[PDB]
């Protein structure tokens, strides 16, 4: 489909039986999703921006659906005001930016 | 790795 | 033009006679600048992100042309790690997201 911005791009993504809206964000390079429990291994990671730092977990190869899509690949957790979908996981969506 | 949201 | 999302969607803009490079974000509502001089007056404002708030100068009616295409309106100047071009000027120059 094709969003319009006039509002915050949020969608819906399914996560392991989870249902959540999340954020379309160009301008992250990963996908961040509040807290949650995700089986497997984890890396501890620090990611920043507008403001700093926060410290979240790194979870590979997690499947994820946005829209209808399939897509898998690396989830970060952690305390984020809101679930945002990086630019690993849109690509494989062949989403763009057009103008 | 940088997440660039940011709101209002 | 069609932007993918396999590497940042940085363009060029152009603010002043200043040329700079910033990053699309759909995932942020203003635009967001590295600290410059801009002419008129500005009010304090404060925004937030991944690592929580900061405190930027506000300017409005700023001119700024994205690729070519000619916007006006609203721009943030603060202490962001990377110029970024908010939905506030996304929509104005015809931006979606497309897949």
């Amino acid at each position: 489909p094709q969003i319009t911005l006039w509002k915050r791009p949020l969608v819906t993504i399914r996560i392991g039986g989870q249902l959540k809206e999340a954020l379309l964000n160009t301008g992250a390079d990963d996908t961040v999703l509040e807290e949650m429990n995700l089986p497997g291994k984890w890396k501890p990671k620090m990611i920043g921006g507008i403001g700093g730092f926060i410290k979240v977990r790194q979870y590979d190869q997690i499947p994820v659906e946005i829209c209808g899509h399939k897509a898998i690949g690396t989830v970060l957790v952690g305390p984020t005001p809101v679930n945002i979908i990086g630019r690993n996981l849109l690509t494989q969506i062949g989403c763009t930016l057009n103008f | 790795a940088t997440i660039m949201m940011q709101r209002g």
